[PDB]
């Protein structure tokens, strides 16, 4: 488990940018994937969770983030993309990607964490 | 949400977490995490009282009723939890707690 | 001077002549002194029969059993089929599996026998294991390997001298898109050929409700193979191939309780005397059942 | 004439041994779609246990009465055995 | 005198020990499964066969007992005519 | 001087001791005094079970059993039969209270015709008609949009749904009544999958027309949804029944025992009258004379 | 019940001509149609019947009339067409269109009636 | 076919209809029609002995055996008309028409 | 009382008569893929003979006991018959 | 002076000397077949029930039989269906025909009624006859005539006044090549229409193992025709057409034993309706009773 | 039973030749066919057996002659062809055509016999 | 395989010797007659029942592991060679027998 991330930086409010993530320590066809955000003071906050093609499913975003964010999955090239658009100043935080432990019927909480990436929005 | 209390070597301290019946209960799916300044979150105890492998003896704890307690033993010079929610999208995150060594 | 013998007792008996009469010796016909506890029958904790046979991830503590006489299982097991579905002629399988003598597991088909098809990415999140998605370890969910699906034409000869039991399944997709990407052929079928059985099946595509996680369903079949006969398989998608077969030679209690020829779902009957008022439903042998409480006859002195 | 109990105990032995013998039977349950088969099984089993319990209540009862009759007939036998010398 | 108490209750006793039958309705099957109706015939005539075996003959022997008890009864009053002589 | 009591009577008894003996008191075990007359059970004149539920052109709230008569005249006017028809009668024998609810309004079919489509097999008021519990859907505007209705069963009781599939007489009938030459229907629910196709073949004339009707049924859970898909030849329901949880012969109209000839008012141990009864019956016997004898003989 | 009828006139023997009928009020797709002949002195006599599309069937002409007269139906335009050919002198009579009171399994004798139209065959 | 007999105010007259078993029997459905010179046929009574709707109380009838009778009550001047009847034959193509009868008032 | 056998031979007839009446029945068979009903089919056939063989050797038995009981009681039926003149 | 009568002879106790042992158990079975009331049971040497109706070549010895009562057939006969396969819904076909009264054979359809289809080449070497390949004589295996296959649309009206029993079959090919050359259509179906039955079927092409020669198999069905009801047939290949029908009118023993009583058992003939016996319980007709015992006696006749 | 034979002669070792057989008087599509070889001193020897089209099957050659000999059947033209190649000196013998008697599930033995044809191989 | 050894008014019998793998209690053994310059002719197909269109000359029997063929009424024109074959089972074809020549002087 030595996942590698990419992207990040500073952008104007209401712009667009992309991140990506890759890993090689495990096979990618059996791993539940999720994306989390860490903010100063408060801490963690859920952003979403992705299914696996064998089980169907779709990207169910969080309520405060609904309608602007979307996540794409590519098991062939082992790549996960994030699409940020119409972002505002409150989005300034660091983001951590992770897989999740599987229990009873669905995944609950993260297992392996990356080192993160800082994203800032300012004028 | 799930609330936590705010922030010497050789002693032993305990950190407790307070939730609610809608967020905590008899279920065993409650995590705990360790954070260090400038580092990434690490898993200390995922399944309650089922200390994982490749870790030290420092961390141990239990749970009872509406609260769970984590015991740290043998302090030296050198923290978030999540709980089960049901069929809901994902577990609820709780406030952190900072430890001070002096 | 000599008269009839007079004695003493502290018991009572009933008959037609009266309502209740004292009795010199109260010898009963029934008893209720059941132990309340259980070759050694199989003692499984929570795994279902279908789950055990299919190899549910929580059944790694079983299978390695020399011989069993009957099955002990509790109602509504929590380790049932995680994936929704059912077995055709399910009651027939339970009836056959009542007496099995010894039960030996043997790998008829090795895993390496599928070079042109992929195996790794066949898992279900309905019943994960050790925190990771998994699947039944007794069957293989063959999936598209290189955006192609060569026809499977395996065969077996059964060179041994004992009967073999085989299992295979067919997968129903949730909609057209699932069938499109998992398998190349939009329309598929399977074919089974043997001495005295012909089978042809097709997938069923229709919208369905959400019962447990995924909306798909499983369908499983079984067959009996003669000692000196062959079997054949043909499919063009949605096929589930077996990895292990069970070798048997020749020819159910539903409750749960802690650990004689007579057994009942509440206890073990230690007597064969005429009958009793305890639970009539038994397994194996039972003296008899009576809906009463007192049946006494007297003798002696 | 003494020790006539062996002669009532063997009758208990006969009543406990004449139940014959049954073979390995099960309680197989069919699926809900053929509920008529379950109903048929219910009728046969209830008829069986009904006739069996009627037979049991009958037999215990009249062999109890016959045991009483045998007992006092034995008393009359001793009575006439005393009488015959007179 | 007044020994009827001990005979009428037995007429009451027999009716009670017949027990109780759960509400059942004789259903009819389809012609395509004719074996079942033939099977359905076996117990219904079989049950009445033993029931009519239980009837009449095993209705007789308590009636035989009834007269046997009766004729023994009239004997049972003969002896206390003899106790004084 | 005192002797055995001698009495008089005018009755005879049979026993294994003899052929026939006089008896002081002949107490009869059985009886044949049946009334010959009928949770009041539902009473129908000529409508059959299938005809009533389907809403034949020719009652509330609860009953105990159904009273009918053989070979009823007003059976299904259209030739055909219900799949698993026998199973339906078994369940419908103890339905307790029975209520009719329109789950699907008629206006829910804007793109499909609903006026025409009547059969002259069972006309009404001198005009051709059809069942009033189901709707036959026919091509509306030389087109047949796919039907994808669904239901959620927001109520707290079980529901019974009925739907049918029509078999065409030949190719030409299928050509003009429906657009698709090949059609299928799909039913999806919690624990049932079902696919079908019309069966086109020449047939004899049984009654009026040479078509056939096939009907199915299912039970819906209180908190479970059902789905429908079709591309033609589909009969959609209009009403459902909020269930909660059989007599063959009858006569003109308080006991728990009834027989196709009368009502059994006695609980005496048995009788030689008709063994086939509904509910509890004492027993059945074949003889006619059966008596236990007792009286004041003292 | 506003049956409207057209056609009629004088035609040479062995010729051809056409009649039509239109109506309203009642729904046409659920109504049986028939056509009757009335002659002086004798009275009524049947001419035939037309089935309904939803029930299949075909026109069954009477024996003396079979082979020449045929009738066509068009539910879309609400019309009925009459085709006369090889007509003879005895065909001179009046005609009345009608519906039929459905009973048991047949259409039976008529219920409503039209105004009628005479035709004549002469030299 | 069906045979009918050939042709003062305040009186009452009954018209009878005679047929055969193959054309009439114990069956309850035989019609009776009304005609006027220069007019179209009009239904007056369709099922035996139960009056239709939208027609005056003039007409009533009955049926017994192999014949049926139609009663017209309260004869008046305008009642000069013709009447036709048709019966039932079976699964045949259609029913059988009967001979008419003319009523004269003077 | 001489020739009292006519009256006890009918008892030998009393079992050969009545004894129900059976309509033409042939034990049918089935296929292997429905073995459950065969297990059912085995259930009443041994169940029937069980009560039949519980009827046999038992209800036949107290009539045999009655046969000797009637026989011995018959002897005393003349033992009092010699008394009446004594 | 007078005493109890003393004589000589040869649950209360175990064994008692009896003056007269009138015994209620008998085992004196003939061990052979009996002469029933005119209806002699159909005796077959090795012909199976399916084989006889289908007309196996080695079953032409009987052909015509008068009224019977029941069938006598031995287990695992060697004259069964030479071609592999079984009759669909075969068990019920044995429940019916147990009582048949007179079983008359009628040729409903003549052989000449198929001018556009071949009939000669319908022989299989599975069960040869007289040293040559043959086939069932009660049915006709229609085969391609002129590399064409006209649709069969025969019909019957049943002008007689008795019920009729018909038989027809559908053939399963071993593989694609067999289906390709025997019949022109790659995909075929059969359609059967009547008053109260609808049927649709298709061939099942799949690889199979050898069992008794040819790897194919046969499937047969049957139906009952009402006296005044018509029947219809449609096919486009793989069809088997009947040539004879049986004029049934109205309403089983499995063993082998060499040849007047109503009771019969697979080992002998029971000459007594005497109520109690302990011979084989499995019986046809009116079995008196069955008991698992060997001694049963009630004693009377003298002493009195 | 009028079997007609043809072919034969002398060819160099390792060569090829073709001969055919015709017959009439019986159903050719209902008869099993085979081919037998007669050698001086020894006599009869098996060469093979041909199946029938209605029963599928294939030609099973004898072990000594496997790999070079093949047979073809044409029921339409009532002809059977023999193909020989890679001949040697020991092939010099006469061949007799024959049909096979039918019993149980095998045609192990012949019934009719032809007049035969001599063929030799020499240098 | 199957091996066999090499005056008017007499009678001679030719015996056939085989093995249990090739002969036995089975009834699928043939016998043939061959004349110099002529084609083989069928003389007997079944053990002890005579074909059609042929005279009374030939009869035979079978017992144990050997079979015997009786030639009744020998004449001068009986100079021929007789061949036989037997059944083997589900194997491809039966086994041919060693021929026997007959000389008449």
């Amino acid at each position: 488990v030595q996942l590698v991330e990419s992207g990040g930086g500073l952008v104007k409010p209401g712009g667009s940018l992309r991140l990506s993530c890759e890993a090689s320590g495990f096979i990618f066809s059996n791993a539940w994937m999720s994306w989390v955000r860490q903010a100063p003071g408060k801490g963690l906050e859920w952003v979403g969770r992705i299914k696996i093609q064998t089980d169907g499913g779709t990207a169910d975003y969080a309520a405060p983030v609904k309608g602007r964010f979307t996540i794409s999955r590519d098991d062939s090239k082992n790549t996960l993309y994030l699409q940020m658009n119409s972002l505002r100043t409150e989005d300034t935080a660091v983001y951590y990607c992770t897989t999740l432990y599987c229990a009873i019927t669905t995944c609950f909480s993260p297992r392996y964490w990356g080192q993160g990436t800082p994203v800032t929005v300012s004028s | 949400a799930l609330t936590q209390p705010a922030s010497s070597p050789g002693q032993s301290i305990t950190i407790s977490c307070t939730g609610t019946s809608s967020d905590v209960g008899s279920y065993n799916l409650v995590f705990w995490y360790q954070q260090h300044p400038g580092k990434a979150p690490k898993l200390i105890i995922y399944e309650v009282s089922k200390r994982p492998s490749g870790v030290s003896y420092r961390f141990s704890g239990s749970k009872s009723g509406n609260t769970a307690s984590l015991k740290i033993s043998g302090l030296q010079a050198e923290y978030y939890c999540c709980s089960y929610v049901g069929s809901d999208t994902w577990g609820v995150f709780g406030g952190g707690t900072k430890l001070t060594v002096l | 001077c000599i008269g009839y013998h007079a004695n003493n007792s502290t018991e009572q008996v009933d008959t037609i002549m009266e309502k209740n009469v004292t009795v010199t010796h109260a010898q009963d016909i029934l008893e209720k002194t059941h132990n309340g506890k259980l070759v050694k029958p199989l003692i499984l904790k929570d795994c279902s029969v279908a789950g055990w046979l299919l190899g549910n991830p929580m059944c790694d503590e079983f299978i390695r059993v020399p011989e069993w006489s009957y099955i002990v299982e509790r109602a509504n097991p929590a380790n049932d089929l995680c994936f929704p579905g059912s077995l055709n002629d399910y009651e027939e399988l339970k009836h056959m599996l009542s007496r099995i003598n010894h039960f030996e597991k043997i790998q008829i088909i090795p895993k390496s026998s599928w070079p042109n098809h992929e195996t790794s990415l066949g898992v279900s999140a309905a019943c994960p294991y050790q925190g990771a998605p998994s699947f039944f370890r007794n069957v293989v969910w063959l999936i598209k390997k290189n955006d192609a699906y060569p026809t499977i034409k395996i065969s077996y000869n059964n060179t041994n001298r004992e009967d073999l039991l085989i299992l295979w399944g067919i997968h129903h997709s949730n909609n057209a898109e699932e069938q499109t990407n998992l398998y190349k052929n939009p329309i598929t079928y399977i074919s089974v050929g043997t001495s005295t059985l012909n089978q042809r099946l097709a997938p069923k595509i229709a919208t369905r409700s959400q019962v447990n996680g995924q909306r798909g369903r499983m369908d499983f079949f079984w067959t009996i193979l003669k000692p000196d006969d062959a079997i054949h398989f043909e499919s063009n998608g949605n096929f589930i191939a077996p990895e292990y077969a069970y070798k048997i030679v020749k020819k159910i209690m539903k409750s749960g309780v802690e650990y004689t020829k007579c057994q009942t779902p509440v206890g073990a009957i230690n007597s064969s005397m005429p009958f009793h008022n305890i639970h009539p439903l038994t397994i194996g042998e039972c003296p008899k059942y009576v809906k009463s409480n007192k049946l006494v006859l007297a003798t002696g002195l | 004439t003494q020790k006539a109990i062996d002669g009532v105990t063997n009758k208990v032995n006969s009543i406990i041994d004449k139940m014959n013998t049954q073979f390995e039977a099960v309680g197989r349950e069919f699926n809900n779609l053929e509920r008529r088969i379950e109903n048929l099984n219910k009728k046969m089993e209830d008829g069986f246990l009904d006739v069996w319990t009627y037979n049991a209540e009958l037999l215990v009862l009249m062999e109890n009465e016959r045991t009483l009759d045998f007992h006092d007939s034995n008393v009359k036998n001793l009575y006439d055995k005393v009488r015959l010398q007179l």
